[PDB]
């Protein structure tokens, strides 16, 4: 039985392809035999050798069958068995074991471990196996993409030409997109189209993604991004039947694609869930777009969006960014087309709040280009009035986060100077902005040592407390938070 | 055994039928429905708890036939009313009617849905967690995704306007994320989607599953390995026997009992 | 800090007593045992020093009387329960030293008579704090079982069972002739560290926490703590004599007794001889801990989850213990849960780098021996462990001011005896001005929470690398006390 | 408000003309938020990623200098093939080319070793 | 080297790629591989640079037999750089750092007797300074 089963597994790995069902049946046989106690009691490690098997080949076959945890366990068992066999023979690091496995079996342990860990999707485990071929450009590019180092990824993608062309342009487009760089991406796509008429489907999908994200409505097995572009175009053209049909088709395709695969890891579900959330949000906003638009409906929609964003607090940035981008596109479309009765002021306020939230979220994940783009979009629709707003403070925070302290300090000082004369304890929101700006300026000046403590107390830290307290804008929840923060800063 | 065999034979006869119906086909269908109604009435009258294991499949088979023809709609409607409305007072059938999928939103099902909602909310209004638990408990019965088509819709309506309780559910499930209810619901929905592939009306089921999964975004579930639901009674019965041969006998007999209700005669 | 000297309208003691009385009024279940511990500081002699102690005792008595003015039943019931605990702890329990199956509690013990205590919650439970004054629907003690087990040790602590109002049993460990206040203080530190770790997204995503248990000191000499059910010491699992993992999996290697004998006989030798003997012992003694998760979780998914949880627990415990200078981390002071595969640290008497003052000083920041690394998988300390350590150290560095504040509050506690003394040093290692010290400990802690190691500023990754390379260094491991069991 | 000339802008222009680097940090009190001043500061400190992002973001800047700065930033970051494809796309989207763009095109052609392109400028 | 001096990290990578286009890694290592390791170190990617330098040292341990003076200078410089990097990153205990890298570089520079040169004196000075530090 041992020789015949080993022959079956090495024939599976020979490739002489075999059906997946036979491989799964033999894997089930091995898994069942793993859990049975042998007549000679021994230990649990002894129970894994009812047959004289080579567990590296079994692990490779299981990985081919998308049994990632089983493949990992079998690789561990094979490594342990090899170590004990060597210890018997004499009477080693991962690299030596990998070389021995490659020169006897043809499979290197390090590459199999890396593939299994990539399939599982646990981030930290990707750092455990890097002994061999870590200099290879594709591994370096994957590492750069994992850590969201888009500049290095772009440089390496452009430098290396031995990489296949399709994935090269895919990575270049992804890196350009993740750095902002929308107009550069559009011109690059136009040049790529000029230099080659033939286009692979992934490039077409990326082209549609860029088209719908950049708001260029002239482009006319449908992919997800093509469906999104068609739905947005139909929404602009007020053709609701095609809009709903496209959304339904995209939803069905996403669900079918997810359900075809064999699922073992939760990390394989997140992109599909994000896409389905985006589709659902677009469909929900469709009905609001169709009929008359009122302030209450927009406020309710924004409230539900904020609630679900709060629900998505611990999610990764790669799963939260597309939803925010679709929300921004939806708000811009609703502003530019449907509004003709001066109701666009409320939509402008909602869009400004959404962009401020997007800037905050992007700063939380150490991203400095998306906040700048959001601030530019805010400045496009909003003009600096006599009184300052929250988005100017957000811009100052963004500049501080970009390690440009002098410019942020200048912005905040100008804002405080304007507020000193503009406000007369009239607007509670303006008062909260004023006290928050005073506190932030005091903290920044204390951190940078650009002012002596006396001026810091007299002008900023005590002034914020005085403004928060004496103005008597009581009976609120935001005021209590601002007062707490000012008190804590002064106490510190 | 005889009751189960007769019920499943009639269910298999009904479930397969030509799209074009002649006089003889209509007569055969009417005869099958009359036999099923008579068997159900006799079983429920002679024994109260006889149909608690076959009620869900019978109802799921009878529901699609309501809006396919007018002549036979009367008979299936009367059978459904007798099964649900007439026997609402029976205590043995009360619990199994509690675990039934909601009827489709149509005028013909007005009284049936009124009675079903009255039975379901006897204790009181449900919270989001209770609704999800009810959906999961119902899901263990049938293997046809089509019967779930209405229920999924209701689930969506609960997920859209109860996110405040969803936050509390996520907060409560933080101690042991492995047994979290949201990841369990997502896995159940994915399995139901898998079972609907290559079946009649799969597109509507996929669309409903997609809407339900869109109501719950990429929430961090604090888990990595997906664990599939298992039968606790099966595990206890396995642990009853200590001999290997006895365990093998139990497994084989369970498989044979399960396959006794297949369509093929061989 | 309670006393009776600075009394008056604006006296410190008056305000402190008023605040303590108010806190006791609002939350009796969180403060009454603490007050009674000071009130009953010397009840062991009654049932069977300086002016500050007398003042504290009298103030505690005043607070107890004030509490009793509103809740007489609760006060009397808790006092009776504490007396029963102390009497049970003071029992000799020397004739049943060999017996392990279980010993019936003598009928004369009052603990066998206490039943249906509706006003007393189980002392060893973690009672959640509610902002409403009313405390309702809480599990309360209603019975005690008639038999008690014995925990292996020199002083023979007693393992008893308490059955509450919900009908489920809880195991408690009654200890006598030891100081349990230090353990409670360190548990408070661990709770504060857990709260700090919970509010960072990076460590909340990875579920990095410190396992904790409840300790209740009853007097200056006895106490009762929560027994961790479903846990086993790593030493008992690894180097047990008839069913240790090393014996079962590697019968041809050196036995644990042989390694211990070899290492004990080389103590009064040179460092090269110690090093060579240690290397020879390590050559014929290979780690077998990786099988712990292999024989308990046959499902690969559950096995992977448990291994990941074990690695994360090890990383978090190592970082937190290094920050607090925890010492005396031998195989019998660390437990592993048989269900979650997570580590629990007990016997936290030695902390704040007081283990380096011992005659055989401890030269490692934490325990990272070969078994601990082998339990992590083929990768070792290169994957999840290093990243989790870096995340925990970033969390500690980002909240340094709060940590200094907490440690400053603790180190000046008059009743916290954390400094090393010759008697404790002699007891710890047996083979078969305060202000300057506190200031120096605070200075060392402040240096630790920054990158200042050996006078140079280090990043989080560099500091983690230095700690890891110090923990696994064979020359460091060969120089420690044989009771620490470096080869294990 | 009396003469029509602001002292800060004149000082900044004089210091830019002189060319001393450190003196460029002394006068930044006013209009330092303006995109062109920020871009000049980024180019002075050789922060090419920030310069590229700001050049792409701001559209109110005149087109010729916008593409000139974009090409310079792409060149200084390496990015030769990306620069070539960007130039080809720019040529596709607009046939009319200003002389500075032609000179940059010749510079990229001779630096990238593409010998098919056939008041002559220095790079030409 | 010039691009690294001015805190530029893309031009050195492009230059290393151009070098690799015309040069293939032979049995013995060269100066450009050490330059690539230095570039990777300058890009704050310490693990990859350390792996490159360790592989290079492993190859040189068997490849060279005190034949080429330039190869000897490369070997001793690589040993010194690896020792300094390991000391900086605290990835090794001092005993191994002395025994394997810092003293080995001095031994290779001195005992091999490739004297009567100017580059050798510079390499010996650098190795002596590293060991003394
Ligand atoms: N909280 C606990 N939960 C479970 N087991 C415990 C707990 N505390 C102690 N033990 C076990 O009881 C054993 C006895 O330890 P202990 O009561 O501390 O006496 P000891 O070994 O002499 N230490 P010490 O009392 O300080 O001299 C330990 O080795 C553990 O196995
Ligand atoms: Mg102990």
């Amino acid at each position: 039985l041992s020789t015949h089963v080993q022959g079956f597994f090495t024939s599976c790995l020979r490739h002489c392809c075999l059906d997946k069902k036979s491989q799964r049946t033999m894997l089930a046989v091995v898994d069942y035999m793993r859990r049975q106690k042998r007549p000679s009691s021994g230990t649990i490690f002894n129970d894994a050798f009812w047959l004289d098997l080579n567990y590296l080949e079994v692990a490779k076959v299981a990985q081919s069958c998308a049994a990632h945890f089983t493949a990992l366990l079998y690789a561990e068992i094979y490594a342990d068995k090899k170590s004990m066999d060597d210890q018997e023979k004499r009477s080693t690091t991962i690299s030596s074991l990998s070389e021995k496995s490659k020169e006897e079996t043809g499979i290197s342990l390090q590459d199999l471990l890396l593939e299994i860990y990539r399939s599982i999707g646990e981030p930290d485990s990707l750092y455990g196996c890097g002994g061999g071929k870590m200099l290879q450009p594709i591994t370096r590019l994957r590492t750069y993409e994992h850590e969201a180092m888009w500049g290095k990824a772009l440089v390496t993608y452009d430098l290396e030409t031995a990489i296949p062309s399709s994935t090269r342009q895919a990575g270049i487009i992804q890196a350009l997109q993740n750095l902002g760089l929308c107009h550069i991406l559009s011109v690059y796509l136009k040049g790529l189209d000029y230099e080659n008429k033939d286009w692979c489907p992934e490039l077409e999908e990326l082209h549609y993604q860029a088209a719908w994200r950049n708001m260029q409505w002239d482009h006319c097995g449908t992919s997800y991004h093509e469906s999104l572009y068609n739905a947005l175009q139909s929404l602009r053209d007020r053709e609701f039947s095609t809009f709903y049909e496209s959304l339904k088709y995209a939803r069905v395709k996403e669900v079918e694609e997810m359900c075809k695969r064999s699922l073992e890891s939760v990390y394989s579900l997140y992109p599909t869930l994000s896409r389905l959330q985006a589709i659902g949000e677009l469909e929900s906003i469709g009905e609001l777009f169709s009929r008359s638009v009122t302030h209450r409906q927009l406020s309710e929609v924004y409230i539900k969006w904020q609630k679900h964003s709060q629900l998505l607090k611990d999610s990764d940035f790669s799963f939260q960014e597309p939803i925010m981008a679709l929300r921004t596109v939806i708000l811009e479309i609703l502003m530019e087309k449907e509004m003709d009765n001066s109701q666009r002021e409320c939509i402008k306020d909602i869009l400004t709040k959404h962009l401020v939230e997007l800037s905050i979220l992007a700063r939380t994940f150490k991203n400095t280009q998306l906040p700048e783009r959001a601030i530019f979009q805010i400045k496009q629709y909003n003009s600096v009035s006599c009184g300052v707003s929250e988005w100017q403070l957000e811009e100052a925070q963004v500049f501080w986060a970009k390690k440009e302290q002098s410019l942020a300090l200048s912005i905040l000082k100008q804002m405080i100077k304007k507020l000193d004369a503009s406000c007369a304890a009239n607007n509670p929101s303006l008062k909260l902005t004023y006290t928050e700006c005073l506190r932030v300026c005091g903290n920044w000046l204390a951190e940078t040592c650009l002012e002596n403590p006396a001026v810091i107390m007299q002008t900023y830290l005590e002034k914020a407390v005085e403004v928060a307290g004496n103005y008597d804008g009581e009976s609120s929840d935001e005021l209590r938070n601002g007062k707490m923060k000012a008190f804590l800063s002064l106490a510190r | 055994f005889v009751l189960r065999d007769v019920i499943y034979t009639l269910i298999h006869y009904i479930n397969q039928r030509p799209s074009c119906i002649m006089d003889v086909s209509l007569r055969s269908f009417s005869l099958c429905c009359d036999l099923l109604s008579q068997v159900c009435q006799t079983a429920v009258t002679y024994c109260k708890d006889a149909l608690e294991n076959h009620l869900h499949v019978i109802v799921g088979t009878l529901i699609p036939l309501v809006y396919e023809q007018v002549e036979v709609q009367k008979q299936v409607l009367d059978l459904l009313k007798y099964l649900v409305i007439d026997n609402k007072d029976n205590e043995n059938l009360y619990i199994t009617i509690k675990l039934l999928d909601p009827f489709p939103d149509h005028v013909v099902f007005k009284d049936l849905r009124i009675t079903q909602q009255k039975i379901k909310y006897s204790r009181g209004p449900f919270s989001l967690l209770e609704e999800i638990n009810h959906f999961l408990s119902v899901s263990v019965y049938d293997a046809l995704p089509l019967t779930r088509l209405e229920g999924l819709k209701d689930l969506r309506r609960q997920l859209e306007l109860h996110k405040d309780q969803m936050v509390d559910i996520m907060r409560a499930s933080q101690d042991n994320p492995q047994d979290g209810i949201m990841v369990k619901l997502v896995v159940n929905l994915l399995q139901l989607s898998k079972m609907a592939i290559n079946h009649t009306g799969e597109k509507e089921v996929l669309e409903a599953v997609g809407s339900c999964l869109g109501e719950v975004g990429p929430i961090d579930f604090s888990t990595i390995a997906i664990q599939h639901s298992k039968d606790a009674s099966y595990t206890k019965a396995l642990k009853l026997f200590e001999d290997k041969e006895l365990q093998w006998t139990f497994i084989m007999l369970t498989y044979l009992n399960n396959t006794l209700v297949e369509d093929c005669v061989k | 800090r309670m006393g009776t000297k600075m009394m008056g309208g604006l006296g410190f003691h008056e305000v402190l007593n008023n605040l303590i009385s108010r806190i006791s009024m609002d939350h009796p279940h969180h403060t009454l045992f603490i007050i009674l511990a000071l009130a009953n500081a010397n009840r062991d002699e009654f049932l069977t020093s300086s002016q500050l102690d007398e003042d504290r005792t009298e103030a505690a008595n005043r607070i107890i009387c004030t509490i009793r003015s509103r809740r007489p039943q609760m006060v009397r019931s808790v006092e009776a329960l504490c007396d029963a605990y102390i009497i049970l702890a003071n029992l000799d329990a020397t004739q049943w030293k060999t017996q392990r199956k279980g010993i019936n509690i003598p009928a004369d013990q009052p603990i066998t008579k206490l039943k249906n205590l509706e006003d007393v919650v189980v002392p060893t439970m973690e009672i959640k704090v509610d902002h409403t004054g009313e405390y309702g629907n809480l599990v309360t003690i209603q019975s005690f079982k008639a038999e008690f087990r014995l925990a292996g040790g020199v002083n023979l602590p007693k393992i008893i069972d308490c059955v509450g109002s919900d009908g489920k049993e809880r195991r408690q460990l009654v200890k006598g002739r030891d100081d349990l206040r230090q353990d409670a203080v360190m548990q408070q530190v661990f709770q504060m560290c857990n709260t700090l770790l919970q509010r960072n997204t990076e460590t909340r995503k990875r579920k990095l926490t410190i396992c904790t248990y409840k300790v209740v000191p009853l007097s200056q000499r006895s106490g009762v703590l929560e027994w961790c059910t479903g846990t086993v010491p790593i030493g008992e699992f690894l180097v047990n004599n008839e069913d240790g993992a090393h014996k079962r999996y590697r019968p041809n290697d050196f036995s644990a007794f042989q390694c211990q004998k070899k290492m004990m006989e080389v103590q009064k030798k040179s460092f090269e001889e110690k090093y060579e003997v240690f290397m020879d012992v390590c050559q014929n003694f290979q780690p077998v801990f990786r099988y712990f998760c292999m024989e308990k979780f046959l499902d690969p998914a559950i096995w992977f989850e448990k291994r990941l949880a074990y690695t994360r627990s090890v990383a978090t415990s190592s970082i937190v213990g290094y920050i607090l200078g925890l010492g005396d981390r031998h195989v019998q002071n660390i437990l592993i849960n048989e269900q979650s595969a997570e580590l629990v640290h007990i016997d936290l008497g030695v902390a704040f780098e007081q283990g380096k003052i011992l005659p055989t000083p401890e030269t490692v920041p934490f325990r990272l021996t070969r078994d601990i690394v082998d339990g992590m998988g083929i990768t070792g300390v290169e994957g999840v462990f290093r990243r989790c350590c870096e995340k925990t150290m970033e969390v500690m560095r980002n909240s340094q001011e709060t940590l200094l504040t907490i440690v400053e509050v603790l180190l000046y506690d008059p009743l916290f005896d954390w400094t090393m003394n010759p008697l404790k040093a002699l007891y710890l290692q047996q083979r078969p001005s305060f202000n300057k010290v506190a200031e120096r400990v605070l200075m060392r802690l402040q240096e630790k929470l920054k990158g200042v190691e050996e006078g140079t500023v280090l990043s989080v990754g560099g500091q983690v690398n230095l700690l890891i390379q110090q923990a696994i260094d064979p020359k460091n491991l060969s120089r420690l006390f044989p009771g620490w069991k470096a080869w294990v």
